[PDB]
């Protein structure tokens, strides 16, 4: 699933520069770890792991989907084809 | 662009593991496989193999394919410019 | 509906080394790996490594990924019968 | 990539089933070879060997791409959106 674009930019950070200022210092490789799933997939199916608790949005966000990190926080992407745009960590 | 840090698939398994409360221990024994192994594994000392990749999807979840492309995205990383093909001639 | 026959990626190396005349220690020689292993390859008696899909996407194009891909594709065929996942619990929460 | 569909229903037949009838014989292997290569590809890039001489074709095939089997034989598809359509097996003279 190749990611187009980030809408959080301290995402894009870790992502393209392997940079961690941009997000909570103990989350680093949990979400660097989110983001090599998103990357390798192929499919959507294939990120419905039991702790990603996988989901799509409604929407407003349609075609949007979340993954969880931990607690309340997710990692959100749009999803149009077989790409990942918009990324995000919100909640 | 690429993702600038790329996990052997062995030591996400761990961090999943913690977050889950399941132990190297209790993970080998539910998926068929020797402690030494997957300790082995979990510490990214050994190629999750594609009969792992089959036991693990089992355990975790997707597609044993997602696990085994995990291990070559990383191997072929891993081999960036350790290998001269000055070198090889491409059969035109 | 899926592919019924896969090839180990050897074999069709085999296979396409013959159709452009190249015999097994010529393309040994060229791709740098020791006729031993070659010959093992082209009866797809070893496995097609990451090591050696760089070298060979380096004499026969496509990228390391596709012949890894051959690979790892064909060896999930062979075991899919061989490997009992009865078995193995699925983690909920 | 997804082979969604044979305009050669002897490649559907040897896909499938992996019955050999519909297709010239000394072409099975080489032609199972074709199929897996498409098969397998994430990219068109990735046919990109020079044995295959991946070329897009012009006209009323537009979005269609052909590799070579042997000479004068084709293999041919229709590339929709990541998907492989109307799978062929013509000459070309």
């Amino acid at each position: 699933m190749m990611i187009k674009s980030f809408k959080h930019k301290g995402l894009k950070l870790l992502f393209e520069k392997g940079v961690t200022s941009g997000v909570p210092a103990q989350d680093v490789d949990r979400i660097n770890d989110r983001l090599q799933a998103i990357d390798t997939a192929t499919e959507i199916g294939e990120l419905n792991r039991q702790i990603y608790k996988l989901h799509p949005l409604k929407g407003d966000r349609e075609g949007y989907w979340s993954i969880t990190v931990r607690a309340n926080w997710r990692i959100t992407f749009q999803f149009i084809n077989g790409d990942a745009y918009i990324l995000n960590y919100e909640d | 662009m690429r993702q600038f840090k790329v996990s052997h698939p062995g030591e996400m398994i761990a961090r999943d593991l913690e977050d889950m409360g399941v132990s190297g221990r209790r993970f080998a024994h539910n998926i068929g496989v020797t402690p030494a192994t997957v300790s082995r594994l979990l510490a990214g000392k050994t190629a999750l193999t594609p009969s792992l990749s089959i036991r693990i999807a089992a355990a975790l979840g997707s597609t044993p394919e997602f696990w085994l492309r995990l291990q070559s995205n990383y191997d072929l990383r891993q081999l960036e410019n350790q290998i001269d093909t000055s070198g090889i001639v491409l059969y035109g």
